[PDB]
């Protein structure tokens, strides 16, 4: 195929500029109770996620200094603590892995 | 501006299954009201 | 299809003339101030001519003796020179520095001045307009402290000069797009500052500029800005606020 | 090389009248060299236009491109340089007035085709501009109803003359 | 034109997609936590619910010792399997994986999503939690449900 | 063309043709060089008919700055506020004469496109026509197709 | 490059010619040009209105008290002292009021001796706007006589120039006789009149209330509406003729889109039609008696 | 207390509160700074630096963004409940609520008390000039309550008739016109003594003030303005007007076995913009408002 003319800047004014090409504004931005940093419906906010995913990074590189070499998996349950807290009755037959911070206040 | 909403978006954990059984009962006994047109006021047949 | 951007510079002023070289930089000034003059502390509780003497006058006899062999010096290496029209000369010069300052002028500026205040009367003003305007002298201005360096860096020699200065100002900041911002409008206001000049003694003609103006700690606050200032807190990145 | 956009922040103006309105600030910033085509800077700016500062900003934060995040931070340091240097107090009463995109400089390269022939590869750069006008956005242009129509159609009807003679 | 059909293709066929899905499973397992694309975590719920109630029909069973051996391709997860996360889920029948959608990657920008089971010692994610039974609308509805119930 | 330039009407000043008339123009500044070969027609003209011309209009001032240039020009200013500058580069008297006997009998307007050579201020007399002319009433105003 | 200096010389002017199209500069009055003369200014005034004004009187009138005042701090707040011309320009006060009451009374005078039929209220409203500050400003603008008036602000306000206008008649007034003033400010007002409608100046605001007073004046008992002719009752573009009847006898008719424009037009072609001052009225006699 | 027409006395109650306004921002001499602080959750550790007597909690919401601005109803100082639009005095601390909130109380009482000053005002010009009407009070009901109360006098000749439908639907049109407008809600801590030398026509008025005046030894009431209205009510109210998306009064039910003559009490209910619902809801809603509920002991 080759044209066999030119389109004109009209052309590609009404190609280009039409509202179906154009990015649609939503409304689905509001805040969070927490924190507060900008989220959306259905999605879970970012401040949040990142904290909680550093969290998980620590508890998995102290599990990890405490388990040593890989091909583990414990037969029993786990649970993590903070600065303090002693062990309670029923978290006799679980792993403890203790940390060196103080326990958040989103953590219960 | 004015955004997106529903029905089931500012209720409680204890409200929407109320809201439910509520509305699910009205429209019951909407279709059972609806049952003996005769001993109404029919039309002339 | 092989070509690259050139234009590679940098926006730092670092060191460059001291390296390797044979021609040094002749200053005209210095960082600071020598000693910093201590104000009484009732100061506006004795504003008027003179009251009685206090306790143990020896300090005030040592201070008047070190200015007396200060103007000794000064007069030693460069002769013909009063004291008792001084102040009237330093009050007409920060004048005058004042109205060029109005005037938005800086070729006489530069040299009504030294080369350390006019940074400080010049970056936050720049894109800013005054109204500046002396009304009316209240009392006469005297000198306090005569002081002076023997700094032999590259042989200068300078004469810092403390003379206390209390009159009435008038000052009206604007904004760049001519609104209102921090003072008012004609508002015969009282203020008190303590002015120091400075001048190059070596210098073969040496002019009698404004060094600096120190304040003191137990000054009155100035007047609150018009505006709303805001003061937000720290980044709060992912961990925890204690505070 | 022309550089006359951020140059229009030193335009100082004499001192008003205390009879005169407040008139709003005007705010210029804008950036050089950057790694991008003109056409998405330009949706993005078409997307933009004549929003609050904070709307814009959060119709930033979620749109997934790359200049999305360019223009967030142009945003940020504008407003930051606003209310640090230009005098202005209130954080969220911006809007942004005018919003478009240039073209930067092209270098050439090759393409490499699949014979003795080959293309020219033209690197593409743009800019962006961006000004921030202070006080409460505008509202929109609200669509004429029909008396607004019929109205104009009388006043075309009434207009009209007589022609060709006289 | 795909009527009732399932089965999202990944790779470059059907027993890579398993493969994939498989390992996947396995660090889901190991980890209990994997950020995916939503089709991706969506198939890996959909096939742990099964490897879940599978392993706790029971253990000495060799059907589900053969599955689990064989969607387990590190041995060391078949015996957590079976005596953690099957002693766990003995009062619950198939109400586990809780899925929670993500935004986007700062890669390619594609909709992503994160898994977990339930319990989990790792820290719980933001869950979007409705709104309190305080407001006006919950407090309206409270009052006239109190209203009819005092009425009957 | 019309089209690309733009048009006026054609009408009078302050209507000089009902009361009296008045000299359009006022001032005439010539910009005659001393020593050239591009303003003789102009010197000529101020040494033999400036004086003739001066005298013929009381109304009319000219001005002889005498500037050493190159180009003679002459501005000439109406009572409405036109300002037509040409320029009487290598001309003639007798052209020079023309055109500034022109430039005094015309006025301020524009020399545009006139538009309608005819303008008249009241142009309906015997009552200006409308559709309902040239056609009888009915009795009583009775439309058709009606009862009463 | 390329060698010239002509071509160079036609494109910089090009471009300042753009330069002051795009940035139009403040314009500043004919005083301050350099060709310019006020002697000479004055003398063709004087010569291209067909009179015999006189220098005195012209240099008193084209003054103001504004300029004065104006002149006067400024020598105060300099220093020069010039009491001896200063002291001796005399404003234009009683010259322009005497010329504005000799135009006020010969304006009735006319208006009375052609339209006798024309009431109180008629005439002096026509005469309000014949002398309003319009068409005096145009008429001053289109004599070139704002230039020559020494006065404070360049596009000058319209009382000073009413003033100025006012003294200058004034002026021709004491020096010529009463009778060219009178022609002068007749062909310089009424030929504005020609070609507007009566009402346009009178601006009134019932007119069937000052009809029925008329014709209560004309022993005339009531008039009433009747609707002559209608096009279109119930489309978006009506069209109706309202005529007024007076003892069963026509005396006027309006059109109009609905009935009440209608009847308010009939009534004013009626009240246009009792003062005489129509359409087909006599023109005014531009001549010499 | 003289027969006045039903203009004047709007015009000088509004002129009266003028100067009272006037007066109160001009008793200050300059401006002084103060340092109101942030001890919410979003953004702890804010300080901000505004003035006296003059800066609202609005403009300091503004200086965060534009969600602290159309997300905030009532503010938080020192445990006491402000208005968004209430000029500060001394320097304390200050914390923003909403709606959906973990104790949402204060918000919806000053909700409350906002729709039925607007109910009031909206019906205080609904009436014939020539029949005379008296505003009693409005008494504080809980949320649990079907509909807020107002209790209105009317004219002694109207003591037989009853409003239909059509009468409601014209207040419900008439308030939704003035929810159309955007009209802050003016308040001012009046002094009692000047607040009841202005009004000194309805007595009802007149006692209420001495009763919410007599319950503190400053006499300082709480008055407010819609543009025009002077109203008496407790405590802080909404900041604007538009937050009211749905808007619809029931019925009216009269008491009679209380006092002499008969008094008129309308009900009404009202949602925000924030927290709408769906037609089934709000259809349950009115029809669940229409019965008669009271709370005044
Ligand atoms: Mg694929
Ligand atoms: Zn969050």
């Amino acid at each position: 195929a080759a044209p066999k003319n030119r389109r004109t800047i009209e052309v590609n004014r009404c190609r280009r500029r039409n509202p179906q090409k154009l990015i649609k504004v939503k409304n689905n931005i509001d805040v969070c109770p927490e924190c507060g940093h900008l989220k959306q419906k259905h999605v879970l906010c970012a401040y949040c996620y990142e904290k909680v995913c550093k969290e998980t990074a620590e508890i998995r590189r102290q599990i990890g200094k405490q388990e040593g070499g890989p091909f583990k998996a414990p037969t029993i349950e786990t649970v993590v603590l903070y600065t303090g807290e002693t062990p309670s009755e029923q978290d006799q037959g679980k792993r403890i892995i203790e940390r060196d911070r103080k326990r958040p206040s989103w953590f219960t | 501006g004015k955004s997106g909403t529903w029905w089931d978006e500012h209720l409680s954990e204890e409200n929407v299954p109320f809201i439910k059984q509520l509305v699910s009962d009205e429209d019951k006994a909407q279709l059972a009201s609806k049952l003996c047109p005769l001993k109404d006021e029919p039309w002339p047949i | 299809t092989e070509k690259e951007f050139m234009q590679h510079a940098r926006k730092a002023g670092l060191v460059i003339p001291p390296e390797k070289s044979d021609r040094s930089i002749h200053l005209a000034c210095t960082a600071g101030i020598f000693d910093a003059y201590v104000p009484p502390e009732g100061d506006a509780r004795i504003s008027s001519l003179s009251k009685e003497g206090l306790i143990e006058r020896t300090e005030r006899m040592k201070k008047t003796m070190a200015s007396q062999v200060s103007i000794r010096r000064i007069k030693d290496y460069d002769a013909n020179f009063k004291i008792k029209d001084f102040p009237e000369k330093a009050k007409d010069i920060f004048i005058e520095a004042h109205l060029c300052l109005n005037n938005s002028d800086h070729d006489r500026l530069h040299t009504l001045v030294t080369e350390h205040c006019f940074p400080d009367m010049t970056w936050d003003i720049k894109y800013k307009t005054v109204r500046w305007s002396f009304v009316e002298s209240l009392e006469p201005s005297h000198v306090v402290q005569v002081r002076c360096s023997s700094m032999m860096n590259q042989g200068n020699v300078y004469g810092q000069i403390t003379v206390r200065m209390h009159t009435r100002q008038t000052l009206a900041i604007y904004d760049r797009f001519g609104r209102l911002m921090y003072g008012q409008e004609d508002v015969p206001k009282d203020v008190l500052e303590y002015v120091v000049f400075e001048k190059q003694l070596t210098n073969p003609y040496g002019s009698w500029r404004m060094h600096t103006k120190i304040v003191p700690p137990w000054a009155p606050p100035k007047q609150p800005i018009l505006k709303t200032v805001m003061i937000p807190g720290p980044q709060l990145k992912p961990e925890e606020e204690y505070e | 090389i022309s550089r006359k956009w951020e140059k229009k922040n030193k335009i100082v103006y004499p001192p008003q009248l205390p009879g005169e309105p407040r008139r709003p600030a005007e705010i210029y910033h804008c950036r050089r060299q950057i790694k991008y085509s003109k056409d998405k800077m330009w949706y993005l700016a078409k997307l933009i236009r004549g929003m609050s500062i904070d709307q814009a900003l959060a119709q930033l934060e979620f749109n997934d491109k790359k200049g999305a995040k360019i223009i967030k931070e142009v945003l940020l340091e504008a407003q930051d340089m606003a209310v640090r240097d230009h005098n202005v107090e209130f954080r969220s009463n911006l809007y942004i007035a005018e919003s478009t995109s240039g073209r930067g400089q092209c270098l050439k390269r090759i393409r490499y085709h699949g014979r003795g022939r080959f293309g020219i590869m033209e690197k593409v750069y743009c800019h962006y501009f961006v000004k921030l006008v202070e006080g409460p956005p505008p509202p929109p242009e609200p669509p004429k109803t029909a008396v607004a129509h019929a109205k104009e159609y009388i006043q075309q009807l009434r207009s009209r003359t007589i022609v060709h003679t006289l | 034109i795909s009527h009732g059909r399932v089965f999202r293709r990944m790779g470059l066929g059907p027993e890579s997609r398993i493969h994939l899905l498989r390992n996947l499973l396995t660090g889901l397992v190991r980890h209990e936590r994997i950020e995916a694309p939503w089709a991706r975590v969506d198939e890996m719920r959909g096939y742990a619910e099964k490897l879940i109630d599978y392993g706790k029909l029971g253990d000495t069973n060799e059907r589900a010792m053969r599955m689990a051996d064989f969607w387990l391709t590190e041995k060391d997860l078949i015996p957590k399997l079976f005596q953690v996360l099957a002693p766990r889920y003995k009062d619950q029948t198939g109400g586990y994986t809780r899925m929670l959608q993500i935004p986007n990657r700062s890669l390619d920008r594609a909709k992503m999503a994160v898994i977990e089971y339930k319990g989990n010692c790792l820290p719980p994610l933001p869950l979007p939690r409705r709104d309190s039974h305080l407001t006006l609308l919950n407090q309206l509805l409270q009052g006239l449900r109190q209203d009819l119930r005092q009425s009957q | 063309t019309a089209r690309g330039t733009p048009s006026r009407f054609l009408a009078s000043v302050l209507h000089n043709g009902l009361g009296r008339y008045v000299q359009q123009l006022q001032r005439l500044s010539f910009s005659v060089s001393r020593d050239g070969a591009s303003s003789r027609g102009a010197r000529e003209f101020v040494e033999r008919e400036v004086i003739d011309f001066a005298r013929r209009n009381p109304g009319v001032v000219i001005y002889v700055n005498s500037r050493p240039c190159c180009v003679p020009r002459v501005v000439a200013e109406y009572l409405n506020g036109a300002v037509r500058e040409e320029s009487i580069h290598c001309k003639s008297v007798e052209e020079i004469s023309t055109l500034v006997q022109k430039l005094a009998d015309q006025s301020g307007l524009d020399v545009i496109r006139i538009r309608k050579p005819f303008h008249t201020d009241n142009p309906s007399i015997q009552g200006q026509w409308h559709p309902f002319t040239n056609k009888p009433t009915t009795f009583r105003g009775l439309r058709p197709r009606e009862v009463q | 490059v390329k060698k010239g200096f002509r071509a160079a010389f036609r494109f910089q002017k090009e471009l300042e010619r753009q330069r002051l199209l795009r940035c139009p500069p403040p314009p500043v009055r004919r005083s301050e040009k350099p060709n310019w003369d006020y002697h000479a200014e004055i003398q063709a005034f004087g010569h291209r209105l067909q009179e015999n004004f006189s220098l005195d009187l012209l240099k008193t009138a084209f003054v103001n008290s504004c300029y004065i005042k104006s002149e006067e701090a400024k020598r105060q707040q300099l220093g020069i002292e010039k009491e001896a011309v200063l002291l001796n320009l005399k404003s234009n006060q009683e010259l322009s009021e005497q010329g504005t009451s000799f135009s006020q009374t010969c304006l009735t005078q006319f208006l009375e001796d052609e339209y006798p039929d024309m009431p109180t209220e008629g005439i002096k409203n026509l005469v309000d706007f014949l002398t309003g500050e319009e068409v005096v400003c145009h008429v001053a603008r289109n004599l070139a006589v704002e230039q020559l008036t020494l006065s404070e602000e360049f596009p000058v306000p319209p009382a000073v120039l009413q003033q100025t206008f006012f003294a200058v008649i004034g002026a021709l007034l004491q020096s010529s006789g009463p009778e060219r003033t009178a022609l002068f400010i007749r062909d310089f007002l009424i030929t504005q009149m020609t070609g507007k409608e009566l009402f346009e100046m009178w601006k009134i605001i019932n007119p069937m209330g000052l009809l029925v007073e008329e014709l209560k004046k004309r022993n005339v008992s009531a008039p009433e509406s009747r609707l002559t002719r209608q096009s279109g009752g119930t489309t978006a573009l009506p069209l109706y003729f309202v005529g007024l009847y007076c003892d069963k006898k026509l005396i006027a008719e309006g059109p109009g889109e609905t009935v009440l424009v209608a009847e308010e037009e009939a009534a004013r072609v009626a009240l246009r039609k009792l003062y005489g001052f129509t359409e087909n009225r006599r023109p005014w006699n531009y001549s010499k008696p | 207390a003289s027969q006045l027409s039903p203009t004047e006395l709007t015009e000088m109650r509004n002129d009266l509160f003028n100067k009272e306004k006037a007066r109160q921002l001009s008793l200050t001499p300059r401006t002084e700074k103060i340092e109101v602080k942030h001890v919410g959750k979003t953004d702890p550790g804010t300080v901000f630096v505004m003035n006296k007597n003059i800066s609202t909690p609005y403009s300091c919401a503004m200086h965060l963004s534009e969600w602290y601005c159309r997300k905030s109803i009532l503010a938080l100082v020192d445990g006491q409940p402000w208005d968004m639009y209430k000029p500060l005095t001394k320097s304390c601390e200050i914390k923003f609520l909403t709606f959906k909130d973990c104790d949402p109380g204060e918000v919806n009482k000053a909700y409350w008390r906002s729709c039925a000053m607007m109910m009031g005002c909206v019906i205080e010009r609904a009436f014939k000039d020539e029949y005379m009407v008296n505003l009693v009070r409005a008494p504080e009901v809980p949320v649990i309550s079907g509909a807020f109360c107002y209790d209105v006098v009317l004219d002694s000749k109207l003591d037989e008739w009853m409003p239909t439908k059509e009468n409601l639907r014209s207040f419900t049109k008439d308030a939704h016109a003035l929810i159309y407008k955007d009209l802050p809600f003016e308040t001012l801590e009046v002094e009692a003594k000047v607040a009841l030398e202005i009004f000194q026509h309805s007595k009802y008025k007149v006692d209420f003030i001495e009763e919410k005046a007599s319950q503190n030894p400053e006499r300082i009431v709480k008055l407010h303005r819609i543009g025009d209205f002077i109203d008496v009510s407790e405590g802080p109210l909404i900041p604007r007007t538009s937050i009211c998306f749905q808007y619809e009064v029931s019925a009216v039910h009269n008491l009679q076995p209380t006092q002499p003559s008969l008094i008129r009490r309308f009900q009404g209910v009202s949602l925000p913009v924030h927290l709408r619902a769906h037609f089934t809801i709000w259809d349950k809603l009115l029809e669940r408002s229409r019965k008669m509920v009271t709370e005044d002991q």
